[PDB]
């Protein structure tokens, strides 16, 4: 079970600042 | 009610003992009802995109996830009421402070709005975050309306580490859902034969955040 081939993509730029 | 209140009187001690946290009737029925229309004329532009993995190894993506996605900054036209529930989150997400674990939050994703045709497609078992991205917490809003699973499908189960009995969450309509990232809740979206829509945002833990970008990049060798 290679759960990198899994996990739900997310862009590595354009992060939401709190 | 008042985000403090909720946020230290009931998401951190669920959160810090269980790793689970779900809040009902979240914003009301009008606000959700408005997010729901939102949410139907982006899919109706047809521009969702299907769901795509950190690395896929697969055959094709439709293997692992059967969704149809887009990503929301909020701020777009048509999309104000979406705005106002990732503010919303944001909003209990700083009024939880450093009392989620130990992690420093400081950003997030965008929303990924996805729907799930309802063709008998889902998400198999899976971890958001298995090796270190900087996720830390999954917060996910449901639309679905007088949704039932024995005819309609489509439980979100998780797993949570170490328990000998999983968790089926049904994806009501305006429920809000807070889970750890982390291999803490592997979880999985059986198959749905209705139309199921669901909001999510990924909070970021400032450090491990920091070090997942860097690793992308080269990660050296050893
Ligand atoms: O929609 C849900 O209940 C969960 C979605 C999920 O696990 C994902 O897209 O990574
Ligand atoms: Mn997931």
């Amino acid at each position: 079970l290679d759960l990198e081939m899994l996990a739900p993509y997310i862009p590595m730029d354009d992060d939401f600042q709190l | 009610l008042p985000a403090l209140k909720l946020a230290l009187e009931y998401i951190v001690p669920a959160m810090n003992k269980h790793g689970i946290c779900v809040v009902d009737d979240f914003l009301g029925k009008e606000t959700g009802q408005q997010i729901g229309d939102e949410v139907r004329a982006l899919h109706d532009t047809g521009k969702f995109t299907d769901g795509q993995l950190v690395s896929q190894k697969s055959d094709s993506s439709k293997d692992i996830r059967g969704d149809k996605i887009t990503w929301i900054e909020g701020k777009e036209p048509g999309c104000e009421t979406i705005g106002l529930l990732m503010s919303s989150m944001d909003d209990l997400i700083r009024h939880c402070n450093g009392k989620l674990g130990s992690y420093k939050i400081n950003g997030r994703t965008k929303a990924m709005v996805a729907c799930y045709p309802g063709n008998g497609t889902g998400y198999v078992r899976h971890v958001d975050n298995p090796n270190g991205d900087g996720r830390c917490v999954t917060c996910i809003y449901y639309l679905n309306k007088d949704w039932d699973a024995k005819v309609s499908g489509g439980i979100l189960r998780i797993f949570p580490e170490g328990k000998a009995q999983f968790a089926d969450i049904e994806p009501k309509f305006d429920r809000l859902l807070f889970f750890w990232s982390d291999r803490r809740n592997p979880h999985e979206v059986q198959p749905a034969y209705a139309t199921r829509y669901a909001i999510t945002v990924w909070y970021f833990d400032a450090d491990e955040r920091a070090a997942a970008k860097v690793k992308y990049l080269t990660g050296e060798k050893g």
